[PDB]
């Protein structure tokens, strides 16, 4: 066997969400960002339900709820595009029918944040991320996620030390050839928070040019005080 | 008032 | 004793640098950002020397240390005004003679960046950080600064694990009481990478509305391509 | 040319 909050996290994982881009519309830069957003909007929803599986998470106040969740979804949301995108080659899984190569992240304007989000890949590749490690990684940066307006200081920090608990527990018995892989998989959460920093500023900077139609719930994390 | 409030009081 | 790399950051640590604000100029936004940009210049000149000490940073090539430092510079600069400032209240030690409350951040437009700065310092004081530890992340941060333009990746993940390895080696002798506390420091990581490209982004602004004076190198690393 | 380069060479 191996350690329960990870196996529990695996059985949370949501199910697959299709990206349906509208085969009546052109194909444009619009086009894109708008089957994005629909996407994020979507996935956001069972984001919210897969937190409330997390140990500790539901015992903190809806307020530390919604501060952690409003730090950390873009976070999320790319470390699921990034571990769909570990078998591929210079090209990110959105979606299995919505794969983004270099052209149409030229044509969509997420060439420099696509490019982030490959780096990423690019080194979870090296380490050979495991889906175990993934699930752990995601709770982690939810708990680590840096919120400046948390209520219960300590709260948040003993979820934080829970779920780097389930990992280091996980990297002792799985991984013995590397007594620091744990450290190393921590190691990766900066860059995560840099191409997370980046999307949030440059989707924001796309809701005020005000041409790309967002759904409430996505507009609601966008509008976020971060 | 919040839809992140209401999906997280389900 | 302790871990060897741990006593030999220490020795390499710099000397304090006094910001000299100009006694003779009135008070103003413009004053308090050249003062600071001033002393950046200044302690980016010692930082390069610093970075020398670091085992097999100076074995890279010229290329991957450039890298290094034009992704990490803001990092070490910042992690500097944190340590200088965990024995202080709400106020940041840029310098002995350069001490910035939250009304001197409100009046030099720096009020956002510095809470940031002063989030970190919370942090830090709870953990109780020493400057064993603050001189090991300061490399590590170095190290882990994600340059898009390395050249040799096998290299830069081996200094890494070097400096991983003395902060783990640190921590297990120095800190039985707490097993995760290596795993810890290293999650202060991501905050750090967000108020960094915070800063790069806010002084990068300043630099194009040209009202603020800059002296060559720390031009040269606002300007890096990231 | 480069004074970050500059000062890696001292
Ligand atoms: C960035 C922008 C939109 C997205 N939809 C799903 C993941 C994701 C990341
Ligand atoms: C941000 C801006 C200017 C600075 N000078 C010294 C540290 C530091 C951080």
């Amino acid at each position: 066997p191996y350690n329960k909050i990870v196996s529990h996290l695996l059985v949370a994982e949501p199910e697959k969400i299709y990206a349906m881009p509208d085969p009546t519309v052109p194909d444009s830069d619009i086009k894109a960002l708008t089957t994005l957003c629909d996407l994020a909007d979507r996935e956001l929803v069972v984001i919210i339900g897969w937190a409330k599986h997390i140990p500790g998470f539901s015992t903190l106040s809806l307020a530390d709820q919604m501060s952690l969740l409003q730090s950390a979804w873009m976070e999320i949301l790319i470390l699921g595009v990034v571990y769909r995108s570990l078998s591929f080659e210079d090209e990110l899984v959105y979606a299995d029918d919505y794969i983004m190569d270099e052209d149409q992240s030229k044509l969509a304007g997420l060439l420099d944040l696509n490019n982030a989000i490959l780096q990423l890949v690019k080194k979870y590749k090296s380490m050979k991320l495991e889906k175990e490690e993934f699930v752990t990684l995601k709770a982690i940066a939810l708990a680590n996620s840096d919120s400046m307006h948390i209520e219960d200081v300590e709260a948040v920090q003993k979820l934080q030390d829970v779920l780097h608990e389930a990992l280091q527990d996980y990297e002792a018995g799985q991984h013995m050839e590397d007594p620091r892989r744990a450290g190393k998989m921590l190691m990766t959460l900066p860059l995560l928070r840099q191409t997370s920093t980046k999307a949030v500023q440059h989707f924001y900077n796309i809701k005020l040019e005000g041409k790309v139609p967002m759904h409430k719930l996505f507009l609601e994390m966008l509008e976020a005080k971060v | 008032n919040s839809l992140l409030l209401h999906l997280l009081k389900s």
